[PDB]
């Protein structure tokens, strides 16, 4: 009798976001940025033999 | 002559046993954080980033 088994699992997640915020005043003025990131991932395997 | 007879009898037995076992993990986790902000002010220009 044999037995075989093998199950892995993987996850992975990123995320970033940037502001900026720029104005001249003296004139008033405003500038406004927004940038916004997200990654993920995942992986799942699994075997058995017998 | 001598009248014996023959009675006989025998047994053979065997065993064998094997294991095996194997076993692995790998946990690595990664985080980084960075804060920039800058201030500029005269008077008239206003610089902000």
């Amino acid at each position: 009798a044999n037995d075989l088994l093998s199950k892995v699992k993987k996850d992975k997640s990123d995320s970033f976001g940037v502001t900026i915020g720029i104005g001249p005043a003296g004139s008033p003025l405003l500038v406004g940025v927004g940038v916004s990131h997200s990654q993920d991932t995942s992986f799942l395997n699994e075997l058995n033999k017998y | 002559a001598v009248l014996g007879g023959i009675y006989e009898y025998t047994l053979v037995m065997n065993k064998e046993a094997m294991e095996r076992g194997d076993y692995t993990l790998n946990n690595v986790h990664a985080c980084a954080k960075n804060d920039f902000k800058i201030g500029g002010a005269i008077e008239e220009v206003y610089v902000s980033l």
